[PDB]
């Protein structure tokens, strides 16, 4: 995409998460711990199957046959119809495969952005507490446990509990 | 000390697709979009199907010995197969395709009686080729012949009238015969002419006899005509020979819808796209089977596959 | 102590549009894309206008007796209404759409007189279906009958050739009786017929006597065939009967544009979509009134309402 | 839209916004006040304007009869005609239908962007004298009058002044 | 004290573009996508050509005297030119565009005797229309006259089976004098009348003698008729008078295309795609030279030019 | 241009560039230097060379002729085949149309998200050591030579060595 975050500064993805599309991955003290994320995956299921229905409706119209199979027509008649049924299908296939290649391009910006809106909002959450390493991880100068982390995951983390210790920590 | 991180999924292999400014970009989850699958029978359930046989379709207007069951039908969906003819003695229609096409979503034909009588010539001319037990001709035309070999034809003329809200169809023929003697012997010396008229409609017709070669053998030929007759005007026909009289006249009923196909039909399963080799049951846009479906069908197009991306881009795990 | 941030503004009711991957999304405007009002009438201003009534277009080059004013006419656009005929005496034309069409764009006729005289015959053929003021004919063409009643016919031939820089238009027409008693009163006994030959045309036409029904109390009919003549050529007519002998020729002048309708004309207007209810003024590409507009059109689909986004997205307070 | 700004992490619009599609809002010891923005506005009405434009050209062609409604024409050709009509109608709904979704979609994202790109320009002028909140705007660490809101408005802040006072109070 | 920096290059000039909410933007650079340029020449190496001159492309059947070079040509690509014709005595074919679009992509014809046999008449017609050394007619026709000056002429009967794989063309003609008294001459008195059977096709035809515009010095006319032959059938001719008998039938054989054009031909080329004024050579999706091209030719656009963007926005300095 | 690095806050290009699409320029007390970017310049044009050849494809079919310019045909058919031609010309080229703006609109969106995604990976490269000014230049706060400049340029800069000595330049 062009958000530069899948393929980008992260580096490859993970194939031990299989209850969702983007996750946490936690180390401290005590152990390791992953986990899920559950709006921005709802996100992009929606969007997706919104296109997939979009594209399925069904347009009522009937035809009826022209021309016999089993006993030919006159000449001049059945040139001109065979001359329009090969110009229609030349202008039907060049719909389709615009459609597709222009479907096909927007998904994968799409599930860019969702993924660098979640990056972005962590690192909101995290202020003047935290380091960036470049690599899309972060580096806590406090002491965070299970508790901590888990008030991290859902928005309910408030940084002036541990506002002097990790100024201290990053000053000196 | 501590640290946090994040990531998205992956799989082990994927599925490759075309975007604007690239293809062959590997994906996580990829579906078609193209339909390359169909039921090899007519399925129809939930409408009435008749399925003619050895009998045309124009033959239901004249009554050939094959057809006679099918004089008054009435149906939804009509199937005509490859060995259906519509002639027990040479000759052909004129104008077929538009009448096809009329008959085509006619649903169905009812006949009601002219009341034409007819006296001093002969009405029961037969021949040898349309046996019914014997020697027999259409079963809805008459053939007026001459009381006696070499014997005169007194000019007549008869009328028509509707009645009905709805317009109806009339059919008549012409005959020309094998040899000159042979139209002396049926018909009487001298010229022959025939002339329809109604209000619409002013037409002449003469014989042109002449050898030809043989046709389930016969040489001579039969030629079939036919009108539209609004619902308040009469037809006159006058002629003094060579003339094959009209004895029911038809009127159309409901709407429906006909093929031409080759497979056995099904009465369990429901469908709305049919073609000459089945059905065609999907939801998907686009079809790639056949260009000449009929029905409610997917649009045509000439690409094989067509796969659109459910997922996003797949990176595995180096 | 001090805060400043930014924000969007927002309105209380928006309005509803369809995205790529959703339905139903609301913001704050939207506007309209299709097309669904019109102007009951026929506006035309600017152009010079010629509203036929009881006279039919092909009328004009015959000249029955409803079609008197119409005999040289020059117009930018035409319009046809439904009770429009153009026969006084029973007939029809022979591939009338194709002259129908030549007709509506050619902006007007001249016409030109052809010089023919004859001797030895009666040109003044009267009948009752046609009354000026008593017994009269086409105002453009002569009923040549005989000297005397059951009198003979000499064969005749009769040539024209063109003159001007522009290709010319013939008429003449095929008289078939209701008898062969009449055939004979009038035109005298034995055979009849007549050949046109040109330099890229050769026929023959032979009459056809018969019975038909009634109209306008008459059982003749009365058969128009027509050419066009290359500007240096000739035209011979050869005939011993049954010819209804052409007496100016036609020739176009400019262009124009011809419609059918059902309503009366404003003079005070301004259009150049017309259809069979009024006029189409918009300046929207996409129209849902009628699928067969003539001139200058928005295109046709069959959606009843396509809303375009112009604002943003709505988010209400609270 | 897919920037993440408007029914991003700004929560709401504001109605009493009248003269523009975005604007300030600033509060102090004095008191509170609100503005608006010029550039953003006029930047999204140009090609709101351009789009509107573009769609209203208008492309000459004339066409004319081929049929009669007053007496028929022969069935053989009057069936090809119809079929043609049906072929071609389908084909203009589609593509009616395709490029008004298309445009609906890329407008949104548009403005998201022009919101997105607004603040982010705030929040570089401001280099370490402010806090982000997450709520989506800033707190300053120093005293700011009106005159200094009007000069952040227009770009003409100049941080050298406050620095140290901020820093200060920042730090402890 | 250090400091580092970023940016992007740009041009003095670029070229301006249009974008989906704005019309005329400059970037630094843009390719066009319509093509405009031609080679006025018929482009064609690798295949085998054939360019008829005078002679036109239905003269191959019947052979007048300019078209004695063609009678059986095999070839690729057909060109035909404006000054070329296809009869030496006037006439005309029916139903002629038909035919010649059969006969434009058949790539070549095969003639095969007939065998037909004459006792008593005479078969050596000539005229001063037609000459090669003297008076002569059609290479593959045959006029069929009598004995001596105002003759008999007896009714004979003809027939002809095919026996190769592939279906038979017939062509024979019908010959209308200039007056009534050159047929008693010729054909000798009373009526005339010709017949042409088969399985599927059956009619007949009379000529009507008539006074007409002199083309060629000649007053009389010759009508040409053809029709196709099922691969085992029989045709049959019955005729007292009045039949220009035909002598070979032809076979097809390949394919090819045809084209016309006025320019000349170029033997070291390669292309595909042709119109009437030379050959279109690119690689570019649309085309503006011309609607009626025919090969594999890009689509066709109203508008002049169409630019494609390939480098960014130009911001240049200031 | 909805990323707003191009014609954004760059205020204008540099005509000395001659190789490359993008570059760096910096100067120290040793003098003056410019170089270029390899990767961003070589993923713009793949996929504009990919746009290119997604065009040229050519498909597959043959028409011939109908009508005949040396003798007229009958009037009835020749008026439905020129109807129908003038149906099929207006849907091509309103297909040509549509299809060169969209492309036209992409491009240059493309290429400010590549310049966008520089800046950004530049600026996450130095954590702490510098600051920014707001015109796309960044101040040093520490002494770096030609050897610290390449180092940077190549992706092999390590914070550490000077953290102390800028973080001890910017708090004073
Ligand atoms: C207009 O197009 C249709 C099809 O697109 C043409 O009909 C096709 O004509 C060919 C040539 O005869 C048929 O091929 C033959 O098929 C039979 C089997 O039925 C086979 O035994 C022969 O060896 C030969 O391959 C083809 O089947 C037929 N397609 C059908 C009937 O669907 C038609 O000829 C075109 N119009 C004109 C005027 O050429
Ligand atoms: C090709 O399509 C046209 C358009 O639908 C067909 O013409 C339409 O034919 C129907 C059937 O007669 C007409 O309906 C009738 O209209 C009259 C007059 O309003 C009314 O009195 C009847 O009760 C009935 O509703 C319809 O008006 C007519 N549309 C027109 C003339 O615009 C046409 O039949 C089709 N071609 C073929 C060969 O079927
Ligand atoms: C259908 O459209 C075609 C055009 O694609 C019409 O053919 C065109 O007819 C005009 C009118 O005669 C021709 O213009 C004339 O050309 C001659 C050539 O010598 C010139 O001398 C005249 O001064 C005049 O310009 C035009 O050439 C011709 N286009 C061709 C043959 O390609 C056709 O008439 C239309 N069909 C119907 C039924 O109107
Ligand atoms: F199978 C097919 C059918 C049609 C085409 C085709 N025809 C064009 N004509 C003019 C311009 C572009 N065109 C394309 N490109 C396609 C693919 C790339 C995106 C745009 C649409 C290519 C392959
Ligand atoms: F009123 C109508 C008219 C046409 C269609 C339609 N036909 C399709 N054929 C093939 C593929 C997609 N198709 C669509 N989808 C529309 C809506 C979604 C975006 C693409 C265009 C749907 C509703
Ligand atoms: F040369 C031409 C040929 C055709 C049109 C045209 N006709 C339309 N009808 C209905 C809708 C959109 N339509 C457009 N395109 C507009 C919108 C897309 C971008 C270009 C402008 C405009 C100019
Ligand atoms: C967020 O997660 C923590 C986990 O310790 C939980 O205590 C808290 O209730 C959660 N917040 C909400 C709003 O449920
Ligand atoms: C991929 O999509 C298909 C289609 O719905 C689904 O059946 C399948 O489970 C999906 N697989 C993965 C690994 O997401
Ligand atoms: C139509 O038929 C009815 C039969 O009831 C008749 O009364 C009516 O006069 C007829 N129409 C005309 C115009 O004669
Ligand atoms: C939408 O625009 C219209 C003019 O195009 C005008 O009424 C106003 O600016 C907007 N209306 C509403 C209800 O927001
Ligand atoms: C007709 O042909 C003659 C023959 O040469 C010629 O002189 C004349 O200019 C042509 N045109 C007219 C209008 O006579
Ligand atoms: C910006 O606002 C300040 C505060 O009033 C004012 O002094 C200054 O002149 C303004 N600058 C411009 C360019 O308007
Ligand atoms: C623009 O592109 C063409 C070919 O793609 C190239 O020859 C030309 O040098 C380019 N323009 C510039 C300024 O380099
Ligand atoms: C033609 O029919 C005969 C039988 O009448 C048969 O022997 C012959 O094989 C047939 N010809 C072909 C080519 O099938
Ligand atoms: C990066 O540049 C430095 C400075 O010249 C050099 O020493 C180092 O080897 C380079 N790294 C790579 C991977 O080329």
């Amino acid at each position: 995409g062009l958000f530069g975050a899948i393929a980008g500064f992260i580096e490859n993805g993970w194939e031990g998460l299989i209850d969702g599309w983007y996750g946490f991955r936690h180390q401290n003290a005590q152990g390791e711990g992953t986990a899920a994320d559950y709006k921005s995956t709802q996100s992009a299921i929606d969007c997706i199957t919104g296109k997939l229905n979009r594209l399925i409706e069904k347009t009522n119209q009937q035809f009826e046959l022209i021309d016999n199979e089993f006993t030919e027509v006159e000449k001049q008649i059945g040139n001109v119809i065979n001359w329009t049924r090969d110009s229609i299908t030349e202008v039907w296939s060049y719909n389709a495969e615009l459609l597709v290649a222009m479907e096909n391009q927007h998904t994968i910006d799409l599930a860019d952005s969702e993924m660098d809106k979640l990056y972005e909002r962590v690192k909101r959450q995290l202020r003047e507490n935290a380091e960036e390493d470049g690599t899309g991880c972060f580096e806590i100068f406090h002491k965070c446990d299970d508790d901590c982390m888990a008030s991290i995951r859902n928005n309910t983390y408030d940084h002036s509990k541990y506002r002097e210790e990790a100024m201290q920590n990053r000053i000196q | 000390a501590d640290k946090i991180c994040l990531g998205h999924h992956a799989v082990s292999n994927g599925t490759k697709v075309n975007t604007l400014c690239e293809r062959g970009v590997e994906v996580v989850n990829a579906t078609e979009t193209v339909e390359r699958t169909n039921i090899p029978r007519i399925c129809s359930k939930g409408k009435r199907t008749v399925d003619l046989g050895q009998c045309g379709l124009l033959g239901t207007i004249t009554g050939p010995p094959q057809c006679d069951q099918f004089l008054e039908f009435s149906a939804d969906l009509i199937i005509e197969r490859r060995e259906g003819s519509d002639v027990c003695y040479p000759g052909k229609f004129v104008n077929e395709e538009a009448l096809r096409q009329i008959l085509r979503e006619s649903g169905g034909i009812d006949k009601e009686a002219m009341g034409f009588t007819y006296s001093g010539i002969r009405t029961n001319g037969a021949t040898s080729s349309c046996r019914r037990s014997g020697s027999s001709f259409y079963a809805e035309m008459k053939w007026l012949l001459s009381n006696t070999d070499n014997a005169a034809f007194p000019q007549m003329t008869k009328s028509y009238k509707n009645t009905r809200k709805n317009p109806a169809l009339i059919v008549w023929g012409i005959h020309h015969s094998g040899s000159t003697a042979e139209q002396t012997k049926l018909y009487g010396s001298g010229n022959k002419l025939v002339t329809v008229g109604s209000s619409n409609y002013q037409q002449s017709f003469v014989p042109s006899p002449g050898a030809r070669t043989q046709v389930n053998g016969q040489s001579g030929r039969i030629d079939f005509h036919w009108l539209m007759l609004n619902p308040n005007d009469t037809v006159t026909f006058s002629f003094n020979g060579a003339f094959i009289a009209p004895d029911r006249a038809s009127f159309l009923r409901g709407k429906s819808m006909g093929i031409q196909s080759g497979v056995q039909v099904d009465a369990d399963c429901e469908g709305d796209c049919y073609y000459s080799g089945g059905t065609i049951i999907s939801n998907l846009p686009f079809q790639n089977i056949d260009s000449r479906a009929v029905g409610k069908c997917p649009r045509y197009v000439k690409q094989r596959s067509l796969l659109l991306a459910t997922g996003m881009k797949n990176v595995p795990e180096i």
